[PDB]
Parts: C-alpha cells; structure tokens; sequence
C-alpha cells in the first residue's frame, strides 16, 4: 500500500484522522484503469512485466533507480493488479489482441442455409454465460452494442464510485459528531445525486431487465427520458413502468427541494446557534 | 491573454516566481535590526537570495561586495529570462539593455578624457549592457571618430540623429549632452515600439512605466541644468524626451525654465508630480514613484510589462539591501528606515 | 434546380474545400508564427 | 405549405445556436478578463478577494440568459409539427439578439469588474460603485433577454 | 408578389440589429467609462456617484434600442409586406448605427471628463454638457426610427 | 435476471464470511481490498450479463 | 493584404447582387433552395465533425495555457505541479463533452432511402446535427480558453500563497459552467430528431 | 458572509459536478473503445496480411509472416502498452483525484515527517 | 530483448498456427479469411520454429 | 418594372444612411474635441463654455443628418418608383459619407485648436475660421441632398 | 433597352461620389493643415490669417465636387438612358477621387509649409507655388467630369 | 443517390487526416525540439529523458496515419454521398483533434523541458500534462473510427 | 458522365502540388537549417561536413513530392474519370501539405540544432533523433499517397 499512498499523496496530504483515500485506491484504479484498458494479450504483457519486478524486488531494492525506472519500480504492486484485472476484464470482453475466445457456448446461431455475400441476421438461442458473446466480432453492428454496453458501464460504474466515496464524508462527519454537517451536506447531497443518477442508473439496469420484444412494447430511450424529466414533467412518450409519471414528478421534487436546502440549512443552523 | 502563453508562457511564470522572491516590509524591517554584515549575510541567505555570498567568508565582505553581487545574480536571472525568449518578447528585452549600453558608453568615454586605465573603467560598467565593440571606445576622442569606427554597427547607431559634432573633440560638458540626447532618442524609440508590437494589456502599462522614465529624466535635466550648465532653450529642448505624460505643455515651461521657481511653477500644473520638488528627498519620490508604478504592473496577468515591472523592483531592492548594509556598517541609524517597499 | 453552372454539388465542394483551406490557413499561421531562442544556444 | 416549407428548421436551429455561443462567450471574456483582475491581487491584500467575486456570477448570470432562450427556442422545434419561415427568422432574430447583448455585456463586465477589483485593493470605497456599474452593464444582457421573450411569443 | 414570404427576414434583422448595435455602443460607454471611474475614484472617493453620469448616459442608450426594438418587434407579421421589412430594417439600423456612435462618442468623452474633474472641479458641468451633446446621437437615431416606423403599415396592401 | 441475484447471493455470502474471517494482521487491507473486488467483479459480470439478456439489436454480418 | 481580399470578396459580393437585382433575376440567389436541395449528411456529418473538432481545439488550448504557466510557476515552487492538475482537468473535460455528443448525434446517421431523402425529418436532422454539433463545439471551445485562463491566473497565485488556491478555484467552476450548458443545449437542439430515414 | 457564500460555493459546485462527473466517467468507454480499434486495427494492417494459403512452406512466404509478427509487436509494446496503457492509467488516476477525491475528501493537512537520521 | 521478443514469438504464433490448423472461426470463418487452413498452419509453424532459433540463439547470450 | 418591389429597399437604407453615416463623424467631432476640452480645462476652466465650439458644430451636423433623414423618410411608400429609392439612396448617402468628412475635419481641428487657444488667445479666432472650412463640408452634403430630394419625385409616373 | 430601369442608379452613385470623395479630401486637407496652424501660431500668432491659403486651397477642391454633383443632379430623370448614367458616374468618380488626391497633396503640403514657415518667412511663396500644383489636380478632375457632362445627354435616343 | 463528385469528399477527407496531423505532430516537434536544444547546451544529460513530446507529437501522426488508410480502402468510383461525408466527417474529426493535441503538445512541451532542467520535480508534472494532451488526439481518432465502421452500411 | 472533360484538371493540380508544397517545404527546411551552418562553421568549420543532416533531410521531402509527381504524371489522361483526379488532387495534396509540415519542422529543428551543437557536442545525436521524427511526417504523407494512388485507377469505368 505504499505506492498508493505515494499516488494518493501527491494530490492532497489528507487532514488528521481523515478517512484514507489511498485505501479504496488499492483496487479501484487499477480496476479502473482495466475498464479503458481492457485485452488479455496487453494485460498480461503488463501483469508479466510487473510480476517480473514483484519477484526481483530484493535485486532492484538494493539499486540506484532513475526516475523513470524508480516511478516503476515504487509501483511494482500497482502494475501487477493493473494486470490482474485487465486479464478479467478481457476474459469479459472478447479482446485477446483484439480477438475473441471461444470459450462458452454462444447465445446466438447463424442460419445454416443463405448465399454468398448477403447480409444475415443471427437468432438467439440463449445468453453468454461469462462475459461479452464471441458472435459480436465480425459484425457490423457488433460495434453498436459495444457502444452501447460500454457507455452504460461506464454510467453504472461511475455511479457506483460517486456513491460509494459519497459515504466516506458522512463516516467522517459522523466521526467528527456533527449533526449539523449531516443534515446540511450528506442528505440533501445524497437524496440529490440518488433521485437523478440512481435513477439513471436504476432505469438502465430495468430496461435490461425488461424485454421489450416478447412483451410488444417500445423500447423507451433513455436519454429523452432525463431531458424530458425535467423540462415537461408528466409527459411520458414510452412508458418505461408503470407509475412512472407521477414518481419522476415526485423524484424531481425531490431533487429541486434541496438545491435551497443544502444551500441554506447550515448557515441558517449556524447563526441561530449563535443566540 | 489569449495568445499570450504561447512564447511567453513559461517567461512569465518564473518572472512571477522571481516576484515572490522581492523582500517585504516585515523581511526588510528583520534586515535593520542585524549588527554586522554577517548577520545581514545571515539574514538574506533565508530568503531566496541563499548563499549568494558564499565565497566570501566573512573577511573580505564589504558593502560594495553585497551590492556587486545582489546585482549580478539579478544580471544573470535577466539572462536567464532573456535566453528564452523569442520575437517580440527577444526584442522587448534587447530594448531594455539598450538604455544600460547608452550608460556604458557615457561612461567609457568620460574614463578616456581623464585618461583613466581601461582595465579599471570598465569594471565599473553595467553588465547588462554589454555590446562586443565597448572595449574598443578608448579609441579616439571626439564624437564622429567613435560613431563612423565603433557605435555604427552597434543597436545604439539609429540613435545619433542629433548629435551635431562640431569638430570640438570631448570635454565633460558635452559627453553629458550626448548621454541625454541618446537617452530622447531611446526613450522615442521603445515607446514606438512598446506602441507598434507589443500587444494591448501590456501596451497601457508599459506607456506609463516609460513615460515615467522619460517625466524623470526631463525633470532630473531641468534640474541639473541649473547648476552646471549654462545653455539657451533652444539646444535644451533636444535633451527632453516627448513621449511622457509631461511633455507638450511643462516641458516647454522645463525649457526655459532659468531658476529653481521656473521648475516647481512648471511641475505645479502637472497633476501627479506636483508636491516633489516641496519636501523630502526628490530622488525617494521618483522611486516611490516608480514603485508604486511597478506595483500595479503585477496585477495585470498576461502582460510582458510584468519583466520591467520585475527588475526594476528588483533593482529597488538591490538599492534598498545596499542602503541597510551601508547603514548597519558605517554605524549610522538615523535614515535606516528611508528604503522603499511596496510589496 | 438550383443553377447549372453553380450547382447543388459543386457550391458544396466549395464549401467544405473553404472550410479545410480555412483551418490550413490558420494552421499555417500558427507554424509560421514559430521562432527559435537564440539566446539559449550562444557561448555569449 | 407556401408560408412553412422544409428550410424553415435552419434557421431556428441557427437561433438556438447563436443564442448559446455568442452568450457563453460574453460570460467566458466576462469571467476570465475578470478573473485576470481578481487573481492580480492574490497576493496584495487577499482578504479583498471573495467579496469580489461579483463580476464572475454576473458574468455566469449572462449564460443563464442565453440558456433560457435556447431552451426556448429548441422547444418549439419539432420535425412533425408544422413550422413556418416567419417562426424561423424569428428564433434567428431572439437568438440573435441576446447573442451579442449578452456578448457586449460580458465585455462590458471584463472591462469595468477587473479594473475595479485591481484599483479596489487601494481604495476600499470603490465596492459600491462597483457593484453599481456592474448592474448597469449587466442589465445589458437582461434587455436582450426581454427582446428575445417577447420575440418568441409573437413568432408562435 | 409583393407580400412575399422571405419579407419578415428584414423586419427580424431589423429587430435584432436595434438590440445588437446599440448594446455594443452602450457597453463600450460603460466600460470605457467606468475603467476611468475606478482609475480616479482610487484617490477621489467622495466622487464616485457624480461620476457614474456617464454610465447611466450609456444605459439610457440601450434604453433606446430597448423601445426601438420592442415597437418594432409589435409589428411583426407572417403576411407582412416587404416594404414593412424594408422599413423596419431601416428603423434598425438607424437606432443601431447610431446608438453605437453614441456609445463611442459617450465612452471616450467620458473616462476623460472623470479624470478631468477629479482635478478641476469646475469641468463637471462641461462634461455633462459634451455628454449631452453625444447622446442627442442616439436621441436622434431614435427620432429618425420612430418617425420611420410608424410610416410601416400605413398604406401597405396585398 | 435471477441467475444474476443468484450470483449476488453467493458473491455477498462470500464477502460476509470474508469479513469475519479476515486476517487479524492487516484488517483494514485484507477486508477492504478483497471484499471490494469481489464488488467490482460482480458489477462487471452482472453489466456484461444483463445487456445481453434481453437483447434489441441482433448481430448482423456478411461475409461468413 | 487580408484587408484586401475582405475588401475584394465585399465588393464581387454587392456588384453580383446589385446585377441579379437589376437585372429582374434576384431571386437566383436563393439560399432556401440551397438548403433544400443540398444532402443532409453534408450537414449532419459537418456538425458531428466540428463538435468533436471545436471541442478538442478548446480543450488543446485551455491545456497548453495553464500547462506552460503550470511549469513556469512550478520552478520556484515545485508544490504545485500535482494539486494543480485540476485546472488541466477542467479544461480537458469540455473535449469528453464533444466526445459523447459527437457519438450520440452519430447513432442518429443511418443510410436513408433515396424516394424519401429530402423529406421534412431528413432534413430537420441534417440541419438539427449541424447546430447542434456548432453550438456544442463552439461552447466548449469558449470554455476550454476561458477555463484554461483562469487555471493560468491560479497557478500563479498557487505558487504566490497557498490559500490563494482555493479562493480562484471558484473562478474556474463558474468558467466550466459553460461547457456543461453547451452539452445540455445540444442535447435539447438534436432531443426530437429522428434518425435518416 | 464567510460562512454563507461558502455553502453557496458549495451547493454550486456539488450541483455542478453530480452532472459534470457522470459524463467525466464516460472516458472508460472512450479508452476503451480507442484500445480496443487500436488494437484492432493494427491486427489488420499487420498479421492480417501474414496469413495466406498460398506459398505455403515458401521461405518468402515465411520471412513475411516473420517481419510483420516483428512488426506488429513491436508496436503492440511500444504503442498499445507502454503509450497507450500510461494514458489509461493517467485517466484512472484522474477520475479518483477529481471525481472520487471531491465527494468526501478535505486534505487541509500536512504529513508527519519526524526528525529522522535516515532521511537525512 | 530479442529474446523476449523471439518467445512470444515462439508461443503466440504456435497459438495461431494451432488455431489456423484445427478451423477456428476467429481466423477462417470469414469470407475475407483465408481458405486452406493447414496451408496457413505450415507458414506460420515454420516462423514458429524460426522465431525458436531465434530464442534459443538469444538464450545464451 | 418601372416600380417594383424591392424599390423601397434604396430608400429605407438611404433614410437610414443619412443619420448612421453623419452620427458616427458628429461622434468623432465631439469625442476627439472633448478629450481636448477636459484635458485642457483642468488649468484653464474659465474657457470652458469657449472652447465647446468644436463639439457644438459636431452637433450640427448631425441635426443636417436628421433633417435630410425626415426628409426622404416622409417620401417612402410601398408603390414608390426606383429611381426615387436611387435618388434617396444618393442623398442619404451625399449626407452621410460627407458629414463624416466634415465630423473627421472637426474632431482633427477641435482639439488641436483648443488645446493651443490656452497657451494664445488669439488662436480662438483661428480656430473658429478652420473650423468654418470643417463645418462648410457638411453643408455642402445637405445642399446636394436636398436638390436630390426635390428632384425626386417631380416627373415620375407607374 | 437603352434606357432601362435600373439606369438612373449609376447617375445617383455619381451625383453623390461627386461631393463624397472631394469631401474626404477636403475634410484631410482642412485636418492636417489646421493642426499645422494651431501648431505653428501658440508663438508666432501674427501668421494666423497669412497661414490660412492651405485650408482655403483644400476648401475650394469641395467646391469642385459641388458644382459637378448639382450639374449631375439636374440631369437626372427616370426614364434616362444607361450611357448617361455610366457617364454621370464617371463623373462623380473624376471629380471624386481625383479632388482626393488634390486634398491629399494639400493637406500633407500644408502642415509641412506652415511648420516650416514659421521659421523662414520666405518659405510661404513656395508653399503656395507648390499648393497651386496639388489644387490643379482637382482643378484637372474637375476638367474631365466638366468634358463628360457635356456629353450625357448629346445625342442620347 | 450515388453522384459523380461523391469521391471529392472522401479523397479530401483522406487528404486532410494526414496533413491537419502533421501539420499539428510537426508544430509538436519542432517547438518543442527548440526546448531540447536550448536545455541541453548547459546540461546535456537529459537529453534523452526530454524526448517524450517529439515521441508523442509522433503518436499523433501515426493516429492520423491511421485514418488516412482505413478511409482510403473504402474509396470507390460509385459510392454514396453517405460515404462520402461519412469519409468527409471521420477526416475532419482525426485533423482538428491531432492539429490541437500537436500544438497543445509542443506549446507544453519546451516549457516542460525547460522547467525540468531548473526543477527536477518538474518531470512527472510535464509527463501528466503532456499526458492529457495526447489522448485528445484519441478523442478525434474515436469519432473516426466510429464514422469509419458506418460506410457501407 | 463519370469521365467529364474537366476531370484532368484535379490530377494536373495534384501533379503540380505534390512537387511545390514539398519544394516549398524543402526550400524552408534547407534555407532555415542553412542559415544556421553559416552562422555556425565560421568558429567551428570542423563540423561542417556533419551539421549538412538538416538539408540532406529537408531535401528527402523534395524527392517524396518528386516520386508523386512522377506517378501521377503517369497515370493522367484526356478521358479519365473524374474519381481518378479527385484521387490524383487527394495523393498530391498528402504529399504536398505534409512534406510542408515536415519541411517546417527540419528547417526549425535543424537550425535550432547546429547553433546548440558547437557549444555542447552531445546535442547531436538528439538533433538526428528529433529529425527523424520530423523526416516520417513526410514519410507518412509519401505512404497515403501511394495508397492512394494504387486506388486510383483500380475499377475505373
């Protein structure tokens, strides 16, 4: 942990008995820095050239480092998670230099019988048990769905880091046995951030839980859905649930009611504390 | 300040890092409290003059030898400025140096007349205005045998238009006038440029830190011409530069200005400068002046007015340091406190 | 029809070869814009 | 549809457009020639510094400007809805015209909240008028914005 | 044929320029004054809102394109004759041109009057004077618009 | 989507039973970095799992 | 000599609008057949390359404005060169706004059939992709500079004092408001169009 | 004065960033799409052209596929891993100073450096 | 570091070469792909085998 | 054909030219004259209401911009004949491009004048017979718009 | 077809290019001279009304575009031909920008000789020698627009 | 559908990624091999160290590179107007990126390799910014290859 | 239709500025790289014969336009298609305004090199290792353009 603390450290020394910030670095960045950085060829080029300086630590400790070869060498541990986790993430994708596995069995089948140089379309049998499907590699729109799937795992992923560092500040206010710094900075940052991008981020996860074939219903989009959440509530185009006009009403209330309450409860808390 | 840090973004920010280095109130007032020299030595090598006095050790340690030195480190951090620079900014900074070369020059050619050895006369002069042929004006004695030999192929030769050579050779008289007279020619011709191709933000206030130079330099001549001089207005009048906020109207008032009262009525019309020649010391006016001037020349960012607004400052600072060290060594502490800061 | 001798394609090929000519322009401006810092490479 | 034909959209879009652009940009040399101003004296007298924070959320109030008209001309813009050519020169015009007032507000809040804020770490009497030429100069905007209201609603 | 369809394009340009040029005259008279404003009022503070007559003198110029703008903008129509148009961008540019001369003019006389009378007090009256005689510009763009715009839609046809 | 609540079920399982049985060397590293990545593993795995689930865009090519 | 040509252009322009005027022929110069009939893949693929393009030269500039003031006020004080990277942060963030416009107007850019090629919609989505990629582009271009300027004046006053820091951070959040409202304008102009159809 | 126009500073800010850094994080699809196409595209100018069923067992046909392996790893190492994978961890790195660093972290403190012959 | 080099040489194209001999999709299954698998196996084995020269050549250095 | 449409675009832009063009020279004449006034006056203040000459007859031409813009203003109508739109088109113009000469001429003499009627003040009779010379230009400009205007519509017919 | 619609645009051009140019180059003859005199007379003010020949040699070249610019007005009619107009546009032009040349010359001549003439006295009969051949050049203009006139409307059909 | 001058607009656009890139990858070489050169007459062993912006203004030109092949083996005689602006836009998006990214890169870089001869700290400071500055050259290369796999679709 | 008859127009401007941007690139890289070994082998003509890289590698980019220009020349005729002359005005162009840029950069880079050489020797190997940088923008340029230029005429109708 010493390397992260060194990276957390060149940022910012953090204030006394401060919730760490190098101690929910140890995973997440090279996590990620797999999710941009994601093949098993590369990956493990990088976790062999870091597992290298892991197991020759005591021959290059006793050594003048440059300071390129020191930069690298002080982070011999970052390196070899930044490898580890890009071997998963592209065990998930299909990227062995830029290839695919075949691994598992396919959701998709082609059609047995078609003619040279036509284009066909693949009827799904089921779902990949472990990561992306090896039948979107030469594909046309293969690189849709890639888009598609990794925007909302960026989304989902983004969401999940804001939302986990956002409960470190109300551990440290809580540490600190301020009331007040709760109740003027955590909920109405909490209940702020959740009722718009956790509801992103739970609209997505329901739109992939929904099929939207099977059922004959239009698929909603959901990025007219947050534009139009907050420029004409009430009016929903393609019903994503049901009840869902009058909670996007209830969740922009929600959101909308702590842009003064965050602004003006703790100033107003403090000076009435001082009478 | 959009195209600015482009060649000058890197010039700028150690010129400001060199800013922070200018010595406040409170690190001047711990300076007139030191006994010695070497605690004065002391006291400067905590701030960011450190061990710039190292080779001397405490024997040889003079009030000249801190101000040689404190001016050569500011000498070579100009260098150091002006090796990084690159076209306008590169000639923004020769101009600078050109009014040290018109210095050096008046002061070769007076150590000839006296017949003063050229080892020792040129040690005295000022490093930045260093040109390859000033050596070689301990050559001849009148004006045009050192123009058409030496001072053409130097940047100062645009500058000797006036400069009438009557065929009387050199005495000390005239010297002086040929200094004041490259000096408004000078002063002319950076103001020319300051307006021509250098850009807006740094245009407004390097107008005024020259014209400051140029109301200066046009009072301290029509000042000076009282005593040791005995000229018609006609030939003054080429001596006062026409660039400043002083010119149309005072400096005419300066020309044919015969006695001390036809200054001070002269500089009383003229807003900013009016209340100098009443009380105090004059040559402290000019230099709060040109502080208080150089001041809020920091202020405004993207702007190359910031290096003259630096070494001036930093010149101010020299003098201030040689002013205590000349103090706190001869014993005398009644004027300690005449140095000058604005930051 | 628009016109037939400036046509619907043409006065579009003369707008997107002004647009990249433009950006050229300006580009090239900015390399000729570029000097070197002599004063850095001298004995003086 | 002789008075609606299919260009129309253009030149509504082009209203949205310069709606925005040309208003950042006054709230940008609005904030940043500012800004200039405020962090010049960062080190002379610091403690002048937050309460002249004023010229950059009156320069920030100048994108606000120019985002309610955008927004507002970007809602009558449907590709099924009928959309005539007057409606469309009038977006131009409303996006237009709180364009470049709120660009010559912004230059008008750079050029007088950094000259004041530099002049202020002197003279502390000046916060006042100020603050008050800083209202004259941003009620430029706000005119503009009034324009381009009152220009929607008659070209729809 | 002599309502035409593209006839409100000059109307709405007329509109907009009665805003744009006259908001650009009125800015640079209140920048260009106020710089000198908060130049001489570092020293002179009890005449700082004597001096703010030039920034006011340049706001009632954007006053004027204001009214100009609005009253032209209440005559705007979707069968609107191009002569309308022709008037109204005429009465745009008249406010709009000339309201950016005053707002020149108001701009440079200005930040000299306040650096001026902060030496001489006996100047100020001379300056409100020459600023008078700077804004009637804008007073007559004004005048010569709103003479020529309620000639729009007097005797228009088709 | 339940054969995705059945992995959670196991995943968060495992990470209780990791936090109790922790090393009591290094605590606030043996249970912060492990029970985290099983976190991180788990989100990937159920993101690349539920966007093929109920698929909208079929895979289309030519040359096969 | 730019002057000119600015001249030379003003001037064909008047002399070739005065003689399509005179001469009864003045609706010749027609702009709104000039829209009609030119492709709306000109204007949509013009628009997302010029989001992405006007984004990336704002972001680049906004970079090398506080990068070079970075380096220069990091020689006398080296404390700076890391917590200062926010200010090269929030002016490379206005290139990620381009980016993940420029990639939502390019879902919208699908092959349309040539009986209904300038239909109203294909047409509306050409013309709504271009603004829309001109305001998005052109906003983070403006905010990147400004952005980059106002990280320029707090490096310096970084290195001067250490709590100057925090009081001209503020500075740059209300400069890269701009870039954020440009993304939602571009998001509302291109919200109601279709793909080409 | 001090205390209200902080809390409208931060009411801003956190308003401002809650929307700038869900759209910050989706560089982990730009960098990862840009990998991948890299990747992909340097397969196919490189090794795609290597592989051919004709002249098989030529030594022509082989130095080929020796060269272009050569080639391609070569860039592999010094483009898709050393040049490409510092940017990605750059980005790693940034979205925890900024994006992670600013919802619960103040760092006004100063490190615990103790007089220490071995640091001397 | 040619034998670094020369040893992902030595299991990257076995790889391949294997792949290339038993029909595998991701390398044969297209159009655009070459039709003779085993044909494509044998010039990619003898690298394999060169590229080992390499690495054994390299191995005592 | 003999009186189109597009005839009263001539006479809109040269009502508008005729106050445009005349504002932004009687704007120069009265800003280049009252930085010469205010930086003058600080010494000499008693010449304050003398030495406001150049920027009163910097106003006049201004108000020989309005009364030729009244003029071709009042004779605008929708069916009007282009040869009256070119004929109003060249006298706004003959006003305008020439009261800026005459405002350019006033502002160059004004301040030159009364910044050297303060060191003599036997220059004032000067000054005022250069600025005539200045002043005479635009009148020159009126005259020939007004013998435009007369001529305008006196034979037309259609 | 001879006399077209759009023909009495050339001469509206003409009749205002007479009097615009001529008064340009008057307004910087009458500039730069009156700055040469308020320059020249703070010292010597008994030269005032002796100095004054280059303002009044550059006010008589405005007067040349004057009298062109109402002998083209009263020869403009609706239905004129397209050789009129293209002759009273030339004549416009003639004067024009041949009176801005003349004003030019004269205004540059004039400070020049009025600086100079405060010094020698006998340096004002060659400034007028000089401004006699800088007011002939709009006296020239002033020929050839004179020449055209008569002519645009000779044998017209 | 498919016109004659539909391969103006793809051969222009295949044009401009290579000479917009190198245009900006030769700005980032030359200004900031000037930086080099001037820092490594007083201290000439970090000559080799400061060679990281040319190496970088170097990567952008291979992402224009890059660009100008994939879009010249999709060029024909008979190809839409989609593919034309599609080729046009994927062009466009590659040159305005690179030629930024490149003048991003040598404006930081001679400032950085003059500041890390005075200040050693300065080194991983002009590597993290010159870092951001590269990858804005990728953020042009996304979009084109992006427009690259919709040509013939 | 596809073979129009101004269609030689784009291949003969893409003949013509595939050797003029690279020898306007070339003329500035030798003439600004020269001026340097001018100013530089009057103290030092030692290392005359070394410090001529600079104009060796600008005049490369001379002969990456001159191998353009030879096979566009030769690929040009009166009934070509109008493809084969956008590809020709497309493969002229890559060359041209590359070899421009690449030229720039030796020329800058060569004359900031030889000046810093004398005073320290070991910048010599760095200036070689920046202009071969510089030299593969040109390089790469020559690479689009025969890429192109193979499409050129492939399935010409």
């Amino acid at each position: 942990t010493q390397a992260f603390q060194s990276i957390v450290d060149a940022y910012g020394i953090a204030t006394y008995k401060e919730i760490n910030a190098g101690l929910a670095t140890v995973v997440t960045f090279p996590f990620m820095f797999a999710i941009m950085f994601g093949d098993m060829g590369h990956g493990f080029i990088l976790f062999l050239m870091a597992l290298f300086l892991v197991l020759n630590e005591r021959k290059f400790g006793a050594m003048h480092r440059d300071e390129i070869f020191d930069m690298a060498f002080t982070g011999r541990y970052v390196l070899l998670l930044m490898g580890a986790f890009s071997v998963y993430t592209g065990l998930l994708y299909n990227d062995i230099f830029s290839k695919s596995m075949t691994i598992f069995k396919s959701g998709w089948q082609w059609p047995s019988t078609f003619r040279k140089g036509e284009s066909i379309e693949a009827k799904k049998t089921g779902v990949y048990p472990f990561g992306l499907d090896f039948a979107w590699h030469g594909t046309d729109n293969g690189l849709l769905f890639s888009n598609s799937y990794k925007m909302k795992l960026s989304i989902l992923m983004g969401y999940a880091h804001m939302t986990y560092s956002f409960m470190f500040s109300y551990i440290n206010y809580r540490a600190k046995n301020s009331k007040v710094d709760i109740i003027g900075n955590f909920i109405p940052g909490l209940v702020f951030m959740q009722s718009i991008f956790g509801y992103l981020s739970w609209a997505i996860v329901y739109k992939w839980s929904k099929d939207w074939i099977k059922d004959d219903k239009p698929a909603p989009g959901l990025l007219n859905m947050l534009i139009n959440m907050f420029l004409a509530p009430g009016t929903i185009d393609d019903q994503l649930y049901s009840g869902q006009a009058k909670l996007q009403v209830v969740l922009l209330l929600a959101a909308l009611v702590c842009v003064p309450w965050l602004l003006l409860y703790k100033p107003l808390t403090l000076r009435r504390l001082n009478k | 300040g959009v195209y600015f840090n482009i060649d000058n973004g890197f010039i700028e920010g150690v010129v400001r890092g060199y800013r922070n280095g200018l010595l406040s109130n409170n690190q001047y007032i711990n300076l007139t409290q030191c006994d010695t020299l070497e605690d004065l030595k002391l006291q400067l090598s905590s701030t960011d003059y450190g061990n710039f006095l190292s080779s001397v050790s405490s024997e040889s340690l003079t009030t000249s030898l801190i101000q040689e030195y404190a001016s050569s480190k500011l000498y070579h951090e100009f260098n150091y400025i002006r090796d990084q620079s690159s076209g306008s900014t590169r000639k923004f900074m020769d101009y600078i140096t050109y009014g040290y070369m018109i210095d050096n020059v008046a002061l070769m050619i007076t150590g000839t007349i006296h017949d003063r050895d050229k080892g020792e006369i040129l040690q005295r002069c000022h490093p930045l205005g260093w040109f390859d042929t000033l050596p070689t004006l301990s050559v001849a004695t009148d004006l045009e045998s050192l123009y058409e030999t030496v001072l053409v192929d130097t940047p100062l030769a645009p500058y000797f238009k006036n400069c009438f050579d009557t065929a009387e050779e050199l005495d000390d008289m005239n010297i002086e006038i040929i200094r004041n007279k490259l000096y408004k020619a000078y002063l002319e011709d950076f103001y020319n440029f300051v307006t021509e191709e250098i850009p807006e933000p740094a245009k407004e206030c390097m107008q005024t830190l020259l014209g400051f130079e140029a109301d200066r330099r046009s009072i301290n001549i029509a000042l000076n011409s009282l005593q040791s001089s005995d000229i018609d207005p006609d030939l003054k009048s080429d001596l006062l530069p026409n660039i400043g906020k002083l010119y149309p109207l005072a400096t005419f008032h300066l020309a044919q200005a015969q006695d001390f009262e036809g200054v001070r009525a002269a500089l009383a019309n003229v807003y900013e400068y009016r209340g100098f020649l009443e009380t105090g010391n004059l040559e402290d006016h000019f230099y709060q002046l040109e502080m208080e001037l150089c001041r809020d020349a920091f202020t405004q960012q993207f702007a190359i007015s910031t290096v003259w607004a630096w070494m001036k400052s930093k010149e101010q600072e020299v003098r201030n340091i040689t002013w205590i060290a000349e103090c706190i060594a001869q014993n005398q502490r009644e004027r300690i406190n005449n140095y000058i800061s604005v930051y | 029809i628009l016109s037939s001798i400036w046509t619907e394609g043409l006065l579009m090929c003369l707008i997107v070869s002004a647009l990249l000519l433009f950006i050229l322009i300006v580009a090239l401006s900015w390399i000729s814009n570029l000097d070197i810092t002599y004063g850095a490479l001298e004995k003086s | 549809n002789i008075y609606a034909p299919l260009y129309a959209p253009f030149f509504g879009f082009a209203g949205c457009a310069a709606a925005m652009v040309l208003s950042c940009l006054g709230a940008a040399i609005g904030t940043a020639k500012s800004g200039i101003g405020i962090a010049g004296i960062g080190t002379f007298k610091p403690e002048l510094i937050m309460k002249s924070l004023i010229p950059v959320v009156m320069s920030g109030i100048l994108a606000i400007y120019g985002l309610v008209v955008a927004v507002l001309i970007a809602g009558n813009l449907s590709p099924t809805e009928d959309y005539t050519l007057f409606n469309g020169f009038m977006h131009l015009s409303c996006g237009l015209c709180v364009g470049f007032a709120c660009l010559s507000s912004g230059y008008a809040i750079g050029m007088v909240g950094d000259v004041g804020v530099r002049k202020y770490m002197h003279q502390p009497r000046l916060f006042v008028g100020i603050v008050l030429i800083l209202i004259f100069s941003e009620v430029l905007g706000l005119y503009g914005m009034i324009v381009a209201l009152i220009l929607n609603t008659r070209g729809s | 044929e002599l309502c035409p369809v593209y006839a409100p394009f000059f109307g709405a340009i007329g509109c907009a320029s009665a805003i744009i040029f006259t908001s650009l005259g009125a800015a640079y008279g209140t920048a260009k004054s106020g710089v000198g404003i908060c130049a001489t009022c570092v020293l002179r503070p009890d005449l700082l809102f004597k001096n703010i007559v030039p920034v006011i003198m340049a706001g009632i110029i954007a006053i004027y394109g204001l009214v100009v703008s609005v009253l032209v903008c209440y005559s705007l129509g979707q069968k609107q004759a191009l002569y309308t148009g022709f008037i109204q961008l005429g009465a745009g540019l008249s406010v709009g041109l000339s309201g950016l001369a005053a707002g020149f003019a108001i701009g440079i006389v200005g930040d000299a009057g306040v650096r001026g009378s902060s030496q001489q007090p006996r100047l100020f009256v001379g300056m409100i004077l020459i600023l008078i005689f700077a804004e009637v510009l804008g007073l007559y763009g004004l005048i010569v618009a709103l003479l020529l715009n309620s000639r729009a839609t007097q005797d228009v046809v088709c | 989507f339940y054969t995705v609540v059945g992995v959670f079920i196991v995943v968060s399982a495992m990470s209780v039973l990791f936090w109790i049985m922790a090393p009591k060397n290094n605590q606030a590293v043996w249970r912060s970095t492990v029970i985290l990545t099983l976190a991180m593993m788990f989100l990937m795995w159920a993101i690349t799992f539920l966007c093929q689930l109920h698929p909208l865009v079929a895979p289309r090519r030519s040359d096969l | 000599f730019s002057h000119f040509l600015y001249y030379l252009v003003l001037i064909v322009v008047i002399v070739y609008g005065l003689y399509k005027l005179f001469t009864g022929h003045g609706s010749d110069i027609n702009f709104g057949k000039f829209l009609l009939r030119t492709s709306p893949y000109m204007w949509a693929n013009l628009g997302i390359a010029l989001c992405v393009g006007l984004s990336v030269v704002g972001a680049a500039w906004g970079i090398f404005i506080t990068g070079s003031s970075m380096i220069g006020a990091g020689v006398r004080a080296p404390r700076i060169t890391t917590k200062n990277l926010i200010s090269i942060i929030f002016c490379e963030v206005v290139a990620i706004y381009g980016l993940i416009i420029a990639i939502v107007f390019s879902s919208k850019l699908t092959v349309a059939t040539a009986e209904n090629m300038y239909s109203k919609s294909n047409l509306y989505t050409g013309y709504s992709l271009f603004w829309a990629g001109i305001t998005v582009g052109a906003s983070n271009l403006i905010c990147g500079i400004a952005v980059g300027i106002t990280g320029a004046t707090a490096a310096i006053s970084d290195a001067a004092d250490s709590a100057l820091f925090v009081k001209i951070l503020v500075i740059e959040i209300f400069g890269s408001i701009l870039g954020l409202l440009g993304l939602i304008v571009g998001l509302l102009m291109a919200g109601k169009a279709s793909e080409f159809q | 004065g001090d205390v209200m126009i902080h809390q409208v500073i931060h009411t801003i800010e956190f308003c401002l960033n809650c929307i700038s850094h869900t759209a910050s994080y989706l560089r982990l699809w730009a960098l990862s799409l840009a990998h991948a196409q890299l990747s992909s595209v340097l397969w196919d100018m490189t090794i795609s052209n290597a592989f051919s069923s004709k002249n098989s067992g030529s030594p022509l046909a082989v130095m080929k596929v020796v060269f272009l392996f050569a080639m391609w790893f070569v860039l592999t190492v010094c483009i898709l891993v050393f040049m490409e994978g510092t940017s990605a961890m750059l980005h790693a790195l940034r979205l925890h100073w900024v994006e992670a660093m600013s919802k619960f972290f103040e760092g006004e403190g100063y490190a615990y450096e103790p007089f220490s012959f071995r640091a001397i | 570091c040619c034998t670094v080099l020369s040893a992902f040489g030595v299991v990257i194209l076995s790889v391949i070469a294997h792949l290339f001999n038993t029909n595998h999709e991701s390398f044969v299954g297209s159009i655009n792909d070459p039709e003779d698998g085993p044909a494509v196996a044998h010039t990619v084995y003898l690298a394999a085998l060169v590229y080992l020269v390499f690495f054994v050549f390299c191995g005592f250095q």
